């Protein structure tokens, strides 16, 4: 299957990758703010990463 | 002796082989050797295992955002070139629709000339260079210089079947307008623009010639055609006096 996808890519001819593109978190935030306040904003940030997916309903 | 190969596909072969590994596409690619030989049942072989070869590197290049990959699509596109050689020669019927195949396929292919080079050191096994001229002329609007003079110079001497290092003081060629044409371009970019000017004049006064013998609607075909190269000879003696 992967050789049959070469072949394909290979019938359908060069290309520019120019022409294709043409045509087709934490580090910032610890440079500014003091960590007391900003590593709790990071325990709730994965939090609620966990929340609001159906795990939660697990844990 | 593969760089030794590279050049014998224009010359050998047999002898250079020997030195490439079968476990490199190259390898693969220069026994398809076989295509000198009109041995296609090991040319479809070898073929299929370039696949596999650039199926293992097309796996590593496919990390970096497909970029490089772009030189390993170039070999996809090589690969399949190949079975169209075999279909070339093979059949004769869909030989005047590979042709087309093949120039479609170029129109895409980034202008670097090694690549090129590449595509047609492939295709010429089966069409001799001197035939296909609009793709050479294509070749020498790639760069000013070609990429160099010398590779300029290859061109037109093969385009024209004369040589300007012996026959430089020649009159104008027999070949087809056009390549009289880019062969005074590129004499105008050299110190002899004023002979450039000068063949230019004297292109214009044998197209007007041509023109006379072509009053005619069976030769119209050239008579337009002549008269836009009458046309850019003229608008270049303007500027180049």
């Amino acid at each position: 299957t992967r050789r049959e996808a070469i072949r394909v890519l290979g019938l359908l001819g060069a290309l520019d990758p120019y022409k294709h593109k043409v045509n087709i978190e934490m580090l910032v935030n610890m440079g500014n703010l003091p960590l007391d306040e900003f590593y709790p904003a990071v325990s709730m940030v994965a939090l609620m990463r966990i929340f609001r997916d159906q795990s939660l309903s697990h844990h | 002796a593969r760089m030794a190969a590279a050049a014998a596909w224009g010359l050998s072969m047999e002898e250079y082989t020997c030195m490439i590994p079968r476990d490199t596409h190259d390898g693969a690619f220069y026994r398809a050797l076989a295509l000198h030989q009109d041995l296609f049942s090991l040319a479809q072989q070898c073929i299929d295992k370039a696949r596999d070869l650039l199926d293992a590197e097309l796996t590593a290049m496919a990390g970096e955002s497909y970029s490089r990959a772009y030189g390993a699509m170039v070999s996809c596109h090589m690969l399949s070139e190949l079975e169209e050689v075999i279909q070339y020669k093979l059949v004769p019927e869909r030989r005047e629709i590979i042709r087309q195949i093949w120039w479609e396929r170029l129109q895409g292919c980034q202008r670097i000339v090694e690549d090129w080079q590449k595509i047609l050191m492939v295709r010429s096994l089966v069409v001799s260079p001197h035939e296909d001229m609009r793709t050479w002329l294509k070749y020498a609007s790639l760069c000013g210089k070609s990429g160099r003079l010398a590779l300029a110079h290859k061109t037109l001497v093969l385009l024209l079947g004369v040589d300007p290092s012996r026959q430089l003081d020649h009159p104008l060629p027999t070949v087809h307008p056009q390549v009289t044409y880019a062969y005074m371009k590129n004499m105008w970019k050299s110190a002899r623009k004023i002979d450039a000017f000068q063949h230019m004049q004297h292109f214009v006064q044998t197209m007007q010639q041509q023109a006379q013998h072509a009053i005619a609607t069976e030769d119209q075909q050239h008579k337009q055609e002549l008269h836009k190269l009458m046309a850019r000879c003229f608008l270049k003696l303007g500027e180049w006096q």
